[PDB]
RNA sequence: UCGAUGUCGGCUCGUCGCAUCCUGGGGCUGAAGAAGGUCCCAAGGGUUGGGCUGUUCGCCCAUUAAAGCGGCACGCGAGCUGGGUUCAGAACGUCGUGAGACAGUUCGGUCUCUAUCCGCCACGGGCGCAGGAGGCUUGAGGGGGGCUCUUCCUAGUACGAGAGGACCGGAAGGGACGCACCUCUGGUUUCCCAGCUGUCCCUCCAGGGGCAUAAGCUGGGUAGCCAUGUGCGGAAGGGAUAACCGCUGAAAGCAUCUAAGCGGGAAGCCCGCCCCAAGAUGAGGCCUCCCACGGCGUCAAGCCGGUAAGGACCCGGGAAGACCACCCGGUGGAUGGGCCGGGGGUGUAAGCGCCGCGAGGCGUUGAGCCGACCGGUCCCAAUCGUCCGAGGUCU
RNA sequence: CGAAUGCCGGCAUGAGUAACGAUAAAGAGGGUGAGAAUCCCUCUCGCCGUAAGCCCAAGGGUUCCUACGCAAUGGUCGUCA
RNA sequence: CCGUGAGGGAAAGGUGAAAAGAACCCCGGGAGGGGAGUGAAAUAGAGCCUGAAACCGUGGGCUUACAAGCAGUCACGGCCC
C-alpha cells in the first residue's frame, strides 16, 4: 500500500535511489497502490549524474510491496521493501537492469521487459 | 445551573404522568412445601429449609 | 420462486480449478410443506415451510395436522416462500444445481447501542488539536432558526443489527444431497447456528 | 446441527496425508505458477519457515527467503498446487513458536540462534528406511 | 458489542483472581460460605477445578494447587481429606443455592455455596 | 432584538436551489473524422490529494469524467476549534508638547460537568383493533439505492486536404461509494502459554506467590469485535415523458409533428430491487385451537367467583440486550456450571537419571499447562409452585 | 397591592434526577444486638514506608480515659464516634 | 451568627378557670400510636388558643388512550346529587 509521501526504493540502474509518491495514477481518488501500479513520484536521492536528477518528476511503477499481496490460489507474498521501477510515458522502463526479485502481477499487467531482466519472478 | 435548565416549572399534571410508571410490583411469593410459609421461589428460606439439604436449626 | 429455509452452519474456503473459493456452508434440511397459500383464498400463493424437526409434541394450539407431514411441526417455525408451488410433500437441496445464483436472508449481528461512527462511519471529532469530549461525536446535526429542527432520517446513535438482511446473487458452489448441505459464495447475514433462508436470484 | 462444526469438517476432502511435516525449522518447497498461458512451471521456493498456523484443514505457513538484496515471506495453504514438499534442514530447534525476530536480525545472526535439532534429524536416519525388500518380505 | 464470550468479572485483574483465591481457601476451609449470587456463580468453577487436581495426588497437583492456595496446612486438607471424598464422583463437587432476602445495607441478593456431600 | 439575537474562518454533520463543473438526452455549427464551440432538456449520482496564507477567495503542484455557483442567522461554538477579529501586558513605524491614538504591523493572552418543552435517533409500558387464543401473512404508505473510468473486438476499417480516427454493436478489466461477512490476509485478544529484572515472602535447596498499572517488562496468542482482508450491490427489464425527431393531416387548393389522431425519444419521472410497515383507530387476510350461566342488577357484564385454549410471574441462559424488549431452555432437561474428548495456544512442566568444576546441557517430552471454539456426559444447578385468563351486547 | 430582577416567611418545579469528595481493594468465619456490608475479634487480600510511620513548635481548647446513650451530627448504615 | 478589626447584627410571645400535664393495659427498641383517664372543650395534649393560602395526600361523583391547545366562553346533549 504506497500512498502520496511514500518513499519508494528504486530497483534499476536509472540512477535515482529514493523517489516518493506524489500520486497513483489509478482513478481519480485511488487511495493506495501495490503491484503493477503506475505512480507519479518525486526524486529524492540520487547518484551523482544519470537519467535521474534529485527534484526531477518521474512516473514509475511499484514492484514489490511490504504490506502482502494475496493471490487467487489464496497464498501470498510480501518483501522487505516497497520499491518502484522508473518508466517512461509510453510505459517502457528508461533504466537497463533491475535488481532484486519482483512480484508475477506486472506480467498480467503488461510489463513484460520488466520482467524479463528480473533476477527472479515470485 | 449553567447551560441547559427547566424553561417552566412542571405541571403537577405532567409530574404525576412521567411517574405513571413508578408503581412497585408486590414480591413473587410461593409455599414452602413441608412447612406452613410463603416464600419466593428458588429459595431456602428459614421457616423450613430443605430435605437432605442445608439450613437454619431444626430437630 | 424457488427457496428453502435452512442454517449457516459456517465457512471455510476450498479450491476449484486452481483457486481458494471461500463458502459458507448452509444446512438446508428437508422442508415439510406445511401450507399452500392460494390466490382463491389467501389471495397470493406461496408456500408455507418447515424447518427443524425435534419437537416434544409441545403443539398446543397448533396441533394443525391438517397438511400430510404435520411431522410434529418444526422447532425453528415455518416460513413462506412467495411464488413458489412444487412436488407436495417436501423441498431437499435436489432444488439447486451448481453454479446456481440465490439471494439469502437471515440475521445479522446485534450490535447493540452503536455510537454514530459505526452505526454510520460518521469521521468523529480530531483524537487532538481540538478539545476533547467530543472525539466520537457525531458534530452539528442542524442550521439555526431555519428550519429550528432536525429533520426526519437524521443519521443518529442507536439499537444498530441485529435486523433483517439480505445479501444477493450468490454463487452455488456445491450441493451435498446426501447431508442436506449447501455451499455458496461465503459471506451471508448473521452468526453461525443461525437461521436464514436461500432463494433464487434477481438477474433475471 | 448437532456438530456445527463435525458437518464442516466432512466438506474439507481436499485434506492432504503426503507432506512431510516440519515446524519452525527449515523446508523448501515448489509450487505450480501460472503464465506463458498454461497453468504449468513448477518453481520452488526454498526457506525457513517463520510460523505455522494451525488449524485442521487451511492451516497455513510462511518462509523467509532472501532473494538478492531483499527478504521474501511467502503463505501457503498447505494445500492443492503444491506437487511436493520434501524439506532441507529440520533444524531450528526453536525456543519459540512464531519467530519473526529474525526479520529484523538477520544473517549469520539467525545461524547462531537457529542451530541444527539433531533430534529430529537423528529421526529422519531412522526414518532411512530404504531397505530394498519389496516383492522379497 | 462487548460480550460474545466467557466469564463476568467486576474489579480489575489482579484484585479479581484474589477473590477467587480467598473465596476458595474460605470455601475449602468452612465447607459453608454465604457470599453474593454472582461472586457464587463464578467461585464454583473456580474451586471444583482445585478440587479435581487434588484428586489426582502427584507432587505436580500439590504444586499446582499452591499457585492459588499458598497454604499447605489447608492444601494437604484438601488432598488428604477432601478430594478422597469424591473419586467417585467426576465434575461438580460444589453447589450452590440461593437464600430469600438481602442485606439491609444495599438489599443484595444472597446464595450460599457448599461443598456437596 | 443593548434587564445580551456570541460577531471571521476551520472542523463535523448535513439539506435545499439550478442560473449545470462532470455524467445522460438533444438542435445549430464557420460540424469531413476525432476533438471543440454554442444554445436547449436534465441535479439521479458525482464533483480528488497536496504547497502558501487564520484566511474567505485566490495562485500553484499532481491528478481527474469533473475538479460547478449559491441558500440554510456570511447553515452549524447549550457540537468542537479559537488561528484571525476583539479587553488588561509589551514593541515598531506613525500622529500628538503630553496623557495617549491608528481595520497599520508584532509576540502573549480564562470558550460554562447535569436538557424541563419542541425536534431528532433508538427501545419499551398502557389501551384499542366489538368472543378468547397460538401461528403465518397482505402491503396502503414510508425509507434505502441510483455513480463512473479504462482497455480490447469490430477496424486502424466510414471518413480524410491524410499524418489522426468514429458512429452502432460486442467483450474484459479498474475507482470511489453502499450492505454483509471472518474462510484467507491483517489487528486486538487485561491473565491462554512462555521468558526476564528488582525485592518481600511461603520452606533452607528446588519449586512457587505478591508488587513493580488501573497487564511490572518482554515474546507469542484461539473465540469474539474488526479492515488493510472476503462476498455481494448500482442492474437488467417495462411503462409514461423532457428538449428534440417524425407519420398521417386540415383550418389556409400550397405548406405545417397538430387543430382529430399515430410513432420515436434522457444517468431525469413511475414500476421493478433491498428494508420498515394494519395505531393503514380505514386497526386487513388465512391456518389452527378453547368454548359455555355456575349467581345476582334496570338483564350479557355495566357480574363477581372458579375456568378453557392459552398467558404471566420465578428460575438456567443467549453472537438479543443500557433497563425494558426479543429468543431458547426449566428434570419429560443437555440451558448454564463442572468433568471428558476434539479443536486451538504456547513450545519439551515438575521430578528423577545422566553430563559439566560451574553458568548450564541432554534424556524422559511435541512435554506440561491450557478463556470463550465443535461436541459428549445428569456430577452441580433451572426444587417446589402461584397468579392471570372465554364464558361471547344489535336489523 | 398582582407586578418595583421588591422586602420577610412558607411551600412547589427540576427529581427520586446529579451527586455521595481521590480507581490504595477487598473477602470470609465468628461475636454483639430489636436491627449489622459499615461495631468487636480472627484469618486471608491490597496500600504507605525521606511516609500516609515517630517526636516537637504554633494554632485549637477538653476533642483525652472510662461507663452509659443513638433523636440530631456523620454525605449510606451505625450497635460505632 | 458574621468579620483580623473598627464594625455588622437576626430570629424566637399565647395549653387551660385550675396542671386536673394523661396512672394502668396494648403494639413498638424507642419515636409514635390505640384504649383507659382529666377537662365545659383534647380536630385545648404541651412551641398546645384562633388555625387562612400556597403545597402534599386519601376517599367519592362526573370524565378522558384518532385529536391540535392563552385552556376560557356560548349552545346543545349525556351521566351524577
Amino acid at each position: 500500500m504506497i500512498q502520496p509521501q511514500t518513499y519508494l526504493e528504486v530497483a534499476d540502474n536509472t540512477g535515482a535511489r529514493k523517489i516518493m509518491c506524489i500520486r497513483v495514477l489509478k482513478g481519480s481518488n485511488a487511495k493506495y497502490a501495490t503491484v503493477g501500479d503506475v505512480i507519479v513520484a518525486s526524486v529524492k536521492e540520487a547518484i551523482p549524474r544519470g537519467a535521474v536528477k534529485e527534484g526531477d518528476v518521474v512516473k514509475a511503477v511499484v514492484v514489490r510491496t511490504k504490506k502482502e499481496i494475496k493471490r487467487p490460489d489464496g497464498s501470498a507474498i510480501r518483501f522487505d521493501d516497497n520499491a518502484a521501477v522508473i518508466i517512461n510515458n509510453q510505459l517502457e522502463p528508461r533504466g537497463t537492469r533491475v535488481f532484486g526479485p519482483v512480484a508475477r502481477e506486472l506480467r498480467e499487467k503488461g510489463f513484460m521487459k520488466i520482467v524479463s531482466l528480473a533476477p527472479e519472478v515470485l | 445551573a449553567k447551560h441547559p435548565v427547566p424553561k417552566k416549572k412542571t405541571s403537577k399534571a405532567r409530574r404525576d404522568a412521567r411517574r405513571s410508571h413508578h408503581a412497585l410490583t408486590p414480591p413473587t411469593l410461593v409455599p414452602c412445601p413441608e412447612c406452613k410459609a410463603m416464600k419466593p421461589p428458588h429459595t431456602v428460606c428459614p421457616e423450613c429449609g430443605y430435605y437432605a439439604g442445608r439450613k437454619v436449626l431444626e430437630v | 420462486m424457488k427457496g428453502i429455509l435452512g442454517v449457516k452452519v459456517g465457512m471455510t474456503r476450498i479450491f476449484r480449478d486452481d483457486r481458494a473459493v471461500p463458502v459458507t456452508v448452509i444446512l438446508a434440511g428437508p422442508c415439510p410443506v406445511v401450507q399452500r397459500r392460494t390466490p382463491e383464498k389467501d389471495g397470493y400463493t406461496a408456500v408455507q415451510l418447515g424447518f427443524l424437526p425435534q419437537n416434544p409434541k409441545r403443539v398446543n394450539r397448533p396441533l394443525k395436522g391438517h397438511f400430510a407431514k404435520a411431522g410434529v411441526e418444526p422447532v425453528r417455525i415455518l416460513r413462506e416462500i412467495r411464488d413458489f408451488n412444487p412436488e407436495g410433500d417436501t423441498v431437499t437441496v435436489e432444488i439447486f444445481k451448481p453454479g446456481e445464483r440465490v439471494d439469502v436472508t437471515g440475521t445479522s449481528k446485534g450490535r447493540g447501542f452503536a455510537g454514530v461512527m459505526k452505526r454510520w462511519n460518521f469521521a468523529g471529532g480530531p483524537d487532538s488539536h481540538g478539545a476533547h469530549k467530543i472525539h466520537r461525536h457525531p458534530g452539528s446535526i442542524g442550521n439555526r432558526k431555519t428550519p429550528g429542527r432536525v429533520y426526519k432520517g437524521k443519521k443518529m446513535a442507536g439499537h444498530y443489527g441485529a435486523e433483517r438482511v439480505t445479501v444477493m446473487n450468490l454463487e452455488v458452489v456445491d450441493v451435498i444431497p446426501e447431508e442436506n448441505l449447501l455451499l455458496v459464495k461465503g459471506a451471508v447475514p448473521g452468526p453461525n447456528g443461525g437461521l436464514v433462508i436461500v432463494r433464487e436470484t434477481k438477474k433475471a | 446441527m448437532n456438530r456445527g462444526a463435525l458437518i464442516k469438517l466432512v466438506e474439507s476432502r481436499y485434506v492432504r496425508t503426503d507432506l512431510p511435516e516440519f515446524r519452525p525449522g527449515d523446508t523448501v518447497r515448489v509450487s505450480y505458477k501460472v503464465k506463458e498461458g498454461n497453468r504449468t512451471r513448477i518453481q520452488d521456493f526454498e526457506g525457513i519457515v517463520i510460523r505455522i498456523r494451525r488449524n485442521g484443514f487451511n492451516t497455513t505457513f510462511t518462509v523467509r527467503k532472501v532473494s538478492y538484496g531483499v527478504g521474501v515471506e511467502r503463505i501457503f495453504p498447505l494445500h492443492s498446487p503444491l506437487i511436493q514438499k520434501i524439506d532441507i534442514v529440520q533444524r531450528g530447534r526453536a525456543r519459540r513458536a512464531k519467530l519473526y525476530f529474525i526479520r529484523n536480525l538477520s544473517d549469520r545472526e539467525i545461524r547462531r540462534k537457529l542451530r541444527a535439532d539433531r533430534k529430529r534429524i537423528d529421526q529422519d536416519r531412522a526414518a532411512e528406511r530404504a531397505a530394498k525388500e519389496e516383492a522379497q518380505k | 458489542r462487548h460480550l460474545k464470550s466467557g466469564r463476568k468479572l467486576n474489579r480489575h485483574s489482579s484484585h479479581r483472581l484474589a477473590l477467587y483465591r480467598n473465596q476458595a481457601k474460605s470455601l475449602l476451609t468452612h465447607g459453608r460460605i454465604t457470599t453474593t449470587v454472582p461472586k457464587a456463580k463464578e467461585l464454583r468453577g473456580f474451586v471444583d477445578h482445585l478440587i479435581h487436581l487434588a484428586k489426582r495426588g502427584d507432587l505436580h497437583a500439590r504444586r499446582l494447587v499452591l499457585r492459588d492456595l499458598q497454604d499447605v496446612k489447608l492444601v494437604r486438607k484438601l488432598f488428604d481429606e477432601i478430594a478422597p471424598r469424591y473419586r467417585d464422583r467426576q465434575g461438580g463437587y460444589t453447589r450452590v443455592l440461593k437464600l430469600a432476602e438481602r442485606r439491609r445495607g444495599d438489599g443484595a441478593p444472597l446464595a450460599l455455596v457448599e461443598l456437596v456431600e
